[PDB]
């Protein structure tokens, strides 16, 4: 069989810069390459097609080079839509292998993660149970800490951070920090706070709620 | 134009087979090879094996020699791929692709088939309403949401209004703990459009077929 | 008196090209690359020696010094041998109308290729004629052209709608009627093949001359052109790569031994009647030692010939040549190799010498393999026959005609292979095993050691013995029970052959060796007395 290694399953790189991505094939392929395109929750669609060649219904800013193993696939001017997972794929010998996939991200300025914190709603106290919501939106880059406080003591029980894709319109992720606790500890204590820890700015974004009907 | 229209989610217990469908529409079905390929989660791409339409010359992988069986079927143009002796490794994402014979390039796709092969119970998603505290100071825009809790597997569907407006709708994915997900979203809509019309978040779930719709309240 | 002694050679080169050309024939072109690069690559090549080390040279050998010693046909010399068996030289001979139904139709192919290969242009390399569809697609055409499952090559639309014209035929049922091109084609062959056989070993002997030594030339000319092709290493990669892992795989231990059967012929009754003409004192071991050693080395080369060519065809697409060589048949020659041919430079050149070539291959092979009978009928029938030499000989390439013409036909290919695998072949082995058996096992084996140390001087080495007791009839009945017990499924030009096709293999099959056992009960019916007396006086020879 034939092994197509992508050496690199992370590359950075800012909206209008030129970049490459490598792939390496086991034996030698002639000009027998092609790459596809796999947006975060889409199916693959391919670009290229033997080496160079471009299929039809797509943009020009798409290039592909190489002859023998090593093969490059170039994009001129990075948008913000180009963020997805690029595969090569050898087409010559049975069975059609592909590499190992390099998530291309979209390097930007630092952003403010916009912190929004959210007490239980009526329907689950309702139903038994109170989850304080901490939101951090809009931020950049992925790296943020995140502190919870009950009533001023840290608290780290029951909070779970879930980091999401990096954005194809402005390149900014955002983040949930959940805080899962019962209606019974939730109805013996009043303000929650949530602060979160950035690089944009030292002072941490402190937000805080009072449980007594808001 | 050439659609590629798979079958919904499964959801499987292990030891049993399933079989996903594969409808094409667009072109010639008689022209081009049908492919199956599988893709892991957080996994690359893997050829599974192909299928001549006109007389179901099958060629499979010898990684999927006995594991897969490709059928078709020329009366309306749908392709047919079974899975047996399912494990926790076939939870995956399976798509059929469209292939000439050369060059041998997957030119369209299709949207793909979420499985899961998983002996825990199809457990329907709690919907809990986030909506904004009535002491927070109504700014330029303000920041809703609603929560799923409890379910399985993962496949659940949160859309806000019909979708509309969601240009600012964030979405953050599952997370799995004790056998069950729990996600939850939010959307950042300005502040004179709420509370004065009707913003309400729609929660569907296909695996048990349950459609759960609550509206945000201050 | 009258005629007494028999004839006799008129030079050692001319029998020892005379049985190198018989050897030598499509198969060591294009089945040995294909089955070597099929079974393991370069690795092939230690199993295909050891099965001739100990199977091919030996029955090669004592075949070769029996037709040399006893100078008696296929079917006289087994009067004063073990005359129950007398049936075995009209088995063979039944045998050869059959090969001799389907082999020189292939010819004609060529030879319609040939005079077809005279034009400027050729015609499989444009899709403007009168036999391509709609879905012909050829190059110098529009760049970015995809195939689909329904395309076609101008070379594939060529050899399928035009010369072998198969789309007209619906399979083995509907196959009538017979073209009449590769009629007049085989009947041109018949004639070279008439002049060259009617005087006897003096034309066959003076014409093997050029139908010997051409193949070699052609060979190298398309070696020393398919070398600088470039990417022409992929073929030769594909063709030596070893996988020593087939070797662990019992099946390709018998394609090479049945490769290496055929391709060395023994049982036929060719080497019989070739080493019938000869000195008595004339050296047989070094004889048989060299054609066969050539033979195979000629195999070989004809490998990278191949390859080489197929390495650029595989260039010229996407790679794996294993892709581009799938079909093991006519196809990989009419077709594939004519197609990358005809990409290159002075074709028409190329294209002459080489369907010129696949004529010159084929030729010398018949020309023994009516040779063999020839020399048996006359042999068997003496003062009833060989009154003329000329009226039998043109009885049998008649007879080959009209045993043609259901070949001829438009699905003619789908009866080659029909009698290609399911007839000759292991009726062939069977009878190679009963000669093998009844030489070594009734004759004696230490008597034939006495004849050959009567005529060469000296007695065979243990080696020898050692193998005609045991080792070659194990070598022939290995390869009978492993084909008895699964023949293989046939499948031609995207048609699978009805389940009943193996009936009627064996249909033609049985029909041919029906003789010997019927002619045992024969002569053990006829000769009066007991059974155990009539079989004494049955498989004791002549004692005059
Ligand atoms: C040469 C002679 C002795 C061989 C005869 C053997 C007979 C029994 C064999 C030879 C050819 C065979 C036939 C080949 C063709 C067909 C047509 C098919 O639609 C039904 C099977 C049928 C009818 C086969 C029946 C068996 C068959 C008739
Ligand atoms: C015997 N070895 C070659 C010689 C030519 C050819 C052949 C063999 C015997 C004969 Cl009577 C004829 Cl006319 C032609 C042949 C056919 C099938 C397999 C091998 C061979
Ligand atoms: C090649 O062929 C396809 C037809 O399937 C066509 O649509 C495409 O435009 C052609 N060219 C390229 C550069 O892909
Ligand atoms: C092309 O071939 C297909 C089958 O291979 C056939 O159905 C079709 O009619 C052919 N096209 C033309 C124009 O003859
Ligand atoms: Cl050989
Ligand atoms: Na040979
Ligand atoms: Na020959």
């Amino acid at each position: 069989d034939i092994v197509m290694t992508q050496s690199h399953k992370f590359m950075s790189t800012s909206v209008g810069d030129r970049v490459s991505i490598t792939c390496k094939a086991s034996q030698d392929v002639s000009t027998a390459v092609a790459w596809y395109q796999q947006k975060p929750g889409q199916s693959p669609k391919l670009l290229i097609y033997s080496a160079s060649y471009r299929y039809t219904g797509v943009p020009d800013r798409f290039t592909g080079s190489g002859s023998g193993t090593d093969f490059t696939f170039t994009i001129s001017s990075v948008q913000a839509e180009d963020l997805a997972v690029y595969y090569c794929q050898q087409h010559y010998s049975i069975p059609r292998t592909f590499g190992g996939g390099t998530k291309l991200e979209i390097k930007r300025a630092d952003a403010a993660p916009t912190v929004s914190i959210f007490p239980p709603s009526s329907e689950q106290l309702t139903s038994g149970g109170a989850s304080v919501v901490c939101f951090l939106n809009n931020f950049y880059p992925k790296d943020i800490n995140v502190k919870w406080k009950i009533d001023g003591s840290e608290r780290q029980n029951g909070v779970l951070n879930s980091w999401t894709d990096q954005d194809s319109k402005d390149s900014t992720y955002s983040m949930s920090s959940t805080l899962t606790l019962t209606k019974d500890e939730y109805e013996r204590h009043n303000s929650y706070t949530c602060e979160a820890t950035h690089k944009t700015s030292t002072s941490p974004i402190v937000k805080s709620f009072n449980r007594n009907e808001c | 134009e050439v659609q590629l229209q798979q079958s919904g989610p499964e959801l499987v217990k292990p030891g049993a087979s399933v079989k996903i469908s594969c409808k094409a529409s667009g072109y010639t079905f008689t022209d081009y090879y049908m492919n199956w390929v599988k893709q892991s989660h957080g996994k690359s791409l893997e050829w599974i094996g192909n299928i001549n339409p006109n007389n179901g010359g099958t060629s499979y992988n010898q990684k999927f020699k006995g594991k897969a069986t490709l059928t078709v079927d020329k009366s309306s143009t749908t392709a047919y791929m079974e899975l047996r002796s399912l494990t926790s490794e076939d939870s995956a994402v399976y798509y059929c692709t469209r292939s000439p014979v050369r060059p041998y390039y997957f030119d369209y796709w299709g949207q793909g088939t979420t499985l899961t092969v998983s002996s825990a119970k199809t457990t329907p998603p709690s919907v809990y309403p986030l909506a904004p505290g009535c002491g927070d100071t109504t700014g330029s825009s303000v920041t809703l949401g609603c929560l799923v809790k409890g379910y399985f597997p993962e496949s659940v569907t949160v859309t806000w209004n019909s979708g509309s407006l969601s240009s600012s709708v964030h979405t953050f994915p599952a997370l799995l703990q004790s056998g069950l997900y729990t996600m939850s979203s939010s959307v950042t809509v300005p502040s004179s459009t709420w509370p004065s019309q009707t913003v309400t978040c729609s929660v569907a779930h296909p695996a048990s077929s349950t459609t759960v719709d609550k509206k945000l309240e201050p | 008196g009258s005629q007494g002694e028999r004839e006799t050679w008129g030079k050692k080169v001319d029998f020892l090209l005379s049985v190198i050309g018989y050897a030598v024939d499509l198969g060591n072109v294009w089945r040995f690359p294909y089955i070597c690069a099929q079974n393991g690559g370069g690795a092939f090549l230690l199993p295909y020696t050891i099965m001739a080390i100990f199977g091919g040279i030996p029955l090669f050998y004592m075949e070769l010094a029996l037709g040399q010693y006893h100078r008696n046909g296929c079917i006289s010399i087994w009067r004063k041998i073990c005359p129950i068996f007398k049936g075995i030289g009209y088995a063979i001979c039944i045998i050869a109308f059959y090969i001799a139904s389907y082999y020189n139709t292939i010819m004609a192919w060529a030879l319609y290729y040939l005079i077809s290969s005279f034009t400027d242009q050729l015609p499989w390399t444009s899709c403007k004629n009168s036999w391509n569809t709609g879905n012909c697609t050829n190059y110098f055409s529009e760049d970015n052209i995809t195939w689909t499952l329904h395309s076609t090559s101008p070379a594939e639309e060529f050899y399928t709608r035009h010369v072998l014209q198969i789309h007209r035929s619906k399979g083995l049922q509907d196959l009538g009627g017979i073209s009449w091109q590769l009629a007049l084609c085989i009947m041109l062959i018949f004639t070279v093949i008439y002049f060259s056989i009617w005087k006897g070993v003096k034309t066959s002997g003076k014409v093997v001359w050029v139908t010997a030594t051409f193949p070699y030339i052609a060979l190298s000319v398309l070696l020393v052109r398919g070398a600088t092709l470039p990417g022409a290493w992929r073929g030769v990669l594909f063709y030596l790569k070893p996988n020593w892992q087939k070797l662990l795989e019992t099946g390709v231990w018998i394609d090479a031994a049945a490769q290496i059967f055929f391709s060395l012929g023994p049982g036929f009754g060719v080497l019989l009647a070739f080493a019938s003409y000869n000195k008595f004192n004339n050296n047989c071991y070094q004889d048989a030692l060299v054609t066969s050693v050539v033979n195979c080395m000629t195999s070989f080369v004809s490998g990278f010939v191949i390859f080489t060519v197929l390495g650029y065809m595989a260039e010229m697409r996407n790679e794996d040549v294993s892709e581009v060589a799938k079909d093991a048949g006519p196809s990989l020659l009419f077709i594939t190799y004519a197609e990358a041919i005809a990409n290159m430079p002075a074709s028409t050149f190329f294209a002459i010498i080489f369907f010129l070539m696949l004529i010159t291959l084929g030729l010398d092979s018949s020309f023994a393999g009516l040779e063999g009978v020839i020399t048996a009928v006359l042999d068997e029938f003496p003062h009833v026959w060989a009154k003329r030499r000329e009226r039998f000989v043109l009885a049998v390439v008649i007879t080959c005609f009209f045993g043609s013409l259901v070949t001829l036909t438009f699905g003619g290919a789908y009866v080659v292979k029909l009698l290609e695998e399911y007839a000759t072949g292991p009726a062939v082995l069977t009878v190679a095993l009963i000669e093998a058996v009844a030489v070594s096992w009734f004759y004696g084996i230490t008597q034939f050691c006495r004849d050959v140390k009567e005529m060469l001087g000296f007695s065979p080495g243990w080696f020898w013995r050692i193998c005609w007791v045991a080792i070659s009839p194990l070598f022939l009945l290995f390869i009978i029970a492993s084909f008895l017990m699964s023949p293989p499924q046939l499948r031609l030009f995207q048609y699978n052959y009805p389940y009943w096709s193996i009936i009627l293999g064996y249909a033609i099959g049985t029909s041919s060796f029906i003789c010997i056992p019927t002619y045992i009960a024969y002569r053990l019916i006829i000769t009066p007395g007991t059974f155990k007396e009539r079989i004494i006086k049955s498989i004791t020879p002549e004692t005059p």
